[PDB]
């Protein structure tokens, strides 16, 4: 009796610093969009 | 390779399934053909019945498949049939059911962009109850349309051009080759369906567990397809009819991060196609901009024409 | 019989142009006057409010027939015209555009007059005026047809009139509702059906004869019949002529098959096994008798298969409604019996079924029907499918006969082995 949780977003941790700096930027950089989905903290950046 | 490794996992896992019921297909007895006949029949008719009229009756088809697949007897043409007839049958119906979902997306959804949603919900719902069926869908979906992975087939040495087009998903008889236009639609309808499955959920059933193939696979698809050089006509086409179908659901989920992606392709990835595409093939790339110029300034991506509404679910 | 109803239905269901690859023939009054050709609406230099309405209703550039018709009609001096092009090429939108160019809404009296064969068709033509001319404030429309109640001493103030042939004559001739000498443009829409009534032909000419000589005379017809062409010359003096030959349809891309069956219950069992054998989206079934069609559709519905039934008793608008749903994907199978027998421009039709063979009166093969039924499915390179149900040796005799005329093989399909049925639609 357990229900798993959602992977819709990726945790802020367990994420490389490259991807972290991409999500934080006002503009994305061509050819370097992160494959993992964004985190819940940087949604409204 | 993370994707290519995962890509192979599903493919060879399907090949295992091709072999597990090996002998059900390869049988020539009058009974052995009839059993293969009645199963392939009472397992694909309901999928072809999927209609836009009302979710009120779209539940019959869903129940008829769940019963069929769960082992229960199903009212087929004349006599009722089930899987208990043959033990290697279960693993067979799961194969034919999965292909028909992509096949219905190959022909109907290509022609009819709106039929994608009433078909997907059923697929997304069966995916929940029986995960093994979903891997089989992802198996066929990937093969017939490798652009859904997404990965572009590269050109290996030795210019067997006819041999290469086959890998690109073109359907070619020994003598015949498929036209681009009859091919482009075949692939649109395949990813319009895929773009629909990742955002839709079966309303009924009381399932506290989440979507099997979540909307995360939509982000990676856009990310992974925009980090590689675009094909001339294929990319600018598939990129469009993916956003029209799933762009609304991605804008709500990844509110800002998604917009960042869009402001990129518009000023950074659009130049990447203007040179690649010749003047005789700019048709797709033009729709792709007419799609953004509205959405970019309107701050809103329209709901996909044909989305199942509250009325549809009551009737 | 009743070509107005066929036209009316074709109007309600037509959503866009019918593609045509043929080139347009032009036969100008002065043979050496240069040819008038245009490729965009900007070139014609239309009034701003008009060009506005053109772009408003979804038109990007002139259609093939319009590329030559519009400049010829807008040219000075006013040059008459006789245009021949199949239904759906943009004939109506052409003369509506020409009308709205000559009207000057400041003058409150009829300046443009159109003759439509019936009340219903007049309405459809009227709707196009209202759309394209939505940016002409104070511009109104008057319907001069039977049923329109009017009293003496009243005077039409509308700048455009549309009506049936028999009543428009009364408007100008006796009741003095219109002064013909102010009419600047005159249209006779759909002459191919106008001639179907002997009364209409004479009433239309008498009207044409009350008009001035500087009045621009225009006539349009879907068919190139001789009875039409002989009738058009009497109506349009010193006419230019524009022709666009009807788009031919072929079986280059379709695969023809047939199935032998002992009876009708077998034709139904044969039909069931086909489902699930291949990827069939939607499909049309043509039947011989209404008694059988209602049975099939009922039998098909019994299986839980969702179906649409088209029968003759249904009203015209009712027929359109079912067809619309079919296009919208509400229904996946359309069973019909001589109602719209030629084949509908549904896009999602994976297969055409001939539960009973296209039979002409007298018991001959209806090749035009067979062609049109299937020609729609695979035009311009698309792929299509065909299946013919044979229930007797007489029906079989007809089948080879069709195979003769087209000289293309209708192979046999055995419905017992699914493995064989999968091969054809791959
Ligand atoms: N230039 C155009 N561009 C786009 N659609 C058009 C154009 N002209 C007509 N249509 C559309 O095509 C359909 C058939 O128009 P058309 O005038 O009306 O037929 P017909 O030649 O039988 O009178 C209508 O739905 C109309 O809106």
């Amino acid at each position: 009796i357990i229900a798993t949780d959602n992977v819709l977003f990726t945790p802020r941790d367990k994420l490389t610093v490259e991807e972290l700096e991409q999500f934080q930027s006002k503009k994305f950089t061509l050819g370097k969009i992160p494959l993992k989905p964004p985190p819940l903290e940087l949604l409204n950046v | 390779d993370i994707t290519m490794q995962w890509y192979q996992q599903l493919q060879d896992a399907s090949m295992q399934c091709v072999l597990t019921f090996e002998g059900l297909t390869n049988s020539k007895d009058s009974q052995a053909k009839k059993i293969k006949m009645d199963l392939q029949k009472a397992a694909t008719i309901p999928v072809s019945q999927i209609s836009t009229i009302a979710g009120s009756k779209l539940k019959e088809i869903f129940d008829k498949i769940h019963s069929l697949l769960s082992g229960k007897p199903v009212q087929s043409g004349g006599r009722s049939v089930s899987v208990t007839l043959n033990p290697q049958g279960l693993d067979f119906v799961q194969y034919k059911l999965a292909e028909k979902f992509v096949k219905q997306g190959e022909e109907e959804v290509a022609s009819h962009h709106e039929a994608a949603f009433p078909i997907a919900v059923v697929a997304s719902g069966i995916w929940e109850l029986h995960p093994r069926v979903g891997d089989l869908i992802l198996a066929h979906l990937h093969k017939k349309c490798p652009y859904s992975v997404p990965f572009y087939p590269t050109f290996k040495e030795g210019m067997a051009l006819e041999d290469y087009q086959r890998m690109l998903g073109y359907q070619v008889k020994d003598s015949k080759v498929e036209q681009q236009d009859n091919f482009l639609k075949r692939m649109s309808g395949m990813i319009r369906l895929y773009a629909a499955i990742i955002q839709l959920r079966w309303p009924y059933g009381n399932r506290q567990e989440i979507h099997p193939h979540g909307l995360n696979h939509g982000w990676r698809w856009l990310a992974q397809i925009l980090n590689m050089e675009p094909l001339s006509d294929v990319t600018a086409t598939l990129l469009f009819d993916f956003l029209e179908v799933c762009g609304n659901a991605l804008m709500k989920q990844y509110q800002v991060q998604f917009w960042k992606m869009l402001i990129l392709i518009k000023e950074d990835y659009f130049p990447r196609i203007e040179a690649i595409t010749s003047s005789g093939q700019m048709g797709s790339f033009i729709r792709l901009k007419q799609f953004l110029e509205k959405c970019l300034q309107h701050k809103d991506i329209p709901v996909p024409k044909g989305f199942l509404t509250s009325s549809f679910w009551r009737s | 019989e009743d070509r107005a109803a066929q036209s009316l239905l074709n109007k309600l269901i037509r959503s866009n142009l019918v593609d045509n690859t043929n080139q347009v023939e032009v036969l100008q009054r002065d043979p050496n006057s240069p040819l008038y050709s245009v490729k965009s609406f900007e070139e014609l230099r239309l009034k701003p409010q008009l060009l506005q309405g053109v772009y408003a209703m979804g038109f990007n550039r002139p259609s093939k027939i319009q590329e030559n018709a519009l400049p010829l009609m807008l040219a000075e001096p006013p040059q008459n015209l006789i245009a021949q092009s199949q239904s759906g090429t943009g004939k109506t939108a052409a003369f509506v555009l020409a009308m709205l160019s000559q009207v000057e809404p400041a003058n409150k009296y009829p300046q443009c007059l159109c003759l439509s064969p019936t009340y219903e068709l007049a309405l459809q033509t009227g709707k196009v005026i209202e759309q394209m001319g939505k940016f002409y404030p104070e511009l109104k429309l008057a319907y001069a047809v039977r049923g329109n109640k009017l009293e003496r001493g009243q005077k039409i103030s509308e700048q455009i009139v549309i009506g049936t042939p028999g009543t428009v004559l009364d408007w100008c001739s006796k009741l003095k509702f219109i002064d013909p000498k102010k009419i600047k443009v005159f249209v006779l829409d759909e002459a191919d059906v106008m001639i179907a009534t002997q009364g209409h032909q004479d009433q239309s000419i008498r009207i044409q004869r009350m008009l001035p000589r500087n009045c621009q005379m225009l006539l349009f017809s879907a068919t190139f019949e001789d009875s039409v062409w002989k009738f058009a010359q009497k109506v349009v003096p010193d006419p230019n002529v524009i022709k666009l030959k009807r788009e031919e349809e072929t079986l280059d891309t379709i695969k023809q098959y047939y199935v032998l069956c002992s009876s009708r219950d077998e034709k139904f069992q044969a039909l069931c096994n086909l489902y699930g054998a291949i990827t069939i989206a939607q499909a049309m079934i043509f039947c011989h008798t209404r008694k059988t069609a209602s049975w099939l559709a009922a039998e098909l519905s019994k299986e839980g298969h969702q179906v649409a039934l088209l029968s003759g008793e249904m009203m015209v608008e009712q027929r359109a409604a079912v067809i619309e749903r079919f296009r919208e994907g509400k229904e996946k199978v359309l069973v019909t019996t001589n109602v719209c027998a030629r084949g509908i421009d549904v896009e999602q039709v994976s297969v055409v079924i001939n539960f009973d063979l296209p039979v002409d009166k007298d018991g001959n093969p209806d090749n035009e029907t067979y062609l049109h039924r299937i020609g729609r499915t695979g035009r311009f390179g698309k792929r299509g499918l065909a299946v013919n149900m044979v229930d007797s040796k007489h029906s079989m005799n007809i089948l080879n006969r069709i195979q003769e005329h087209f000289n293309k093989k209708i192979e046999r399909l055995d419905t017992d082995d699914l493995d064989e049925i999968e091969k054809i639609a791959n």
